[PDB]
């Protein structure tokens, strides 16, 4: 379920962008965690606009 | 403490200020003291003196 936070972490130490493919989770979003974090899939709370 | 019960909030994008903003609306609407809130501005980007000065 969360295997990209590794990669996450230890390039967001250092504000290296990092680009997610497949990842759908919700936590991501939370731009005081992972701090340099984008991604080309929306997340799991669209479904709540449709 | 000091009776200054009218007040305003002034917060940018930076992430994290949704909770501040809800926290600090059911906390005045759940006391006596009747907290007389005017205005909650939030600034879109980088300020242009176009917009945000209005």
């Amino acid at each position: 379920h969360f295997t990209p936070t590794p990669v996450s972490y230890t390039a967001g130490f250092y504000r290296i962008p990092v680009l997610g493919l497949t990842t759908r989770m919700s936590i991501y979003s939370d731009k005081s965690i992972h701090l340099s974090f984008l991604r080309t899939v929306p997340p799991y709370s669209h479904q709540s606009s449709v | 403490d000091y009776d200054w019960h009218v007040f305003s909030l002034v917060t940018t994008i930076f992430p994290g200020y949704r909770d501040f903003i809800s926290f600090i609306k059911t906390t005045v609407d759940n006391s006596f003291v009747g907290w007389d809130m005017q205005n909650v501005i939030t600034l879109d980007t980088s300020f242009e003196d176009a917009k945000t000065q209005v």
